[PDB]
């Protein structure tokens, strides 16, 4: 009804945070190739320097 | 058939049978299919087996 369901935060991190509109772009680009039964069993590569996952 | 009147019965020449009838005004002595019920549970169901045919 009210909590936080949250899984956990993906901490991406470079020299500087991405700007506003290219996580939105970053943001389809997830969408359209990840999300639902669609992009059930697809793995995304990613280059940044370093990639967290913090189980909250 | 098609959205046209294809023939037309008195109830003496058809029958009609229902096993989950409604007082409801609405329901317009019409049944109620289980499947019209269950119809969330089907399409968890199908939604599942895809996810793991999708493996392979």
């Amino acid at each position: 009804s009210h909590g936080g369901t949250t899984r956990g935060i993906l901490q991406i991190r470079s020299d500087q945070q991405q700007s506003q509109h290219a996580l939105e772009n970053f943001k389809r680009e997830w969408k359209s190739s990840l999300s639902g039964i669609n992009g059930s069993w697809q793995i995304p590569v990613v280059m940044a320097d370093d990639i967290k996952f913090v189980n909250m | 058939v098609d959205k046209r009147v294809v023939a037309s019965f008195t109830s003496r020449e058809l029958a009609m049978g229902i096993r989950n009838p409604r007082t409801e005004l609405s329901s317009s002595g019409y049944g109620l299919s289980e499947v019209e019920i269950a119809m969330k549970e089907f399409i968890a169901y199908n939604n599942t087996e895809s996810f793991n045919d999708r493996f392979f």
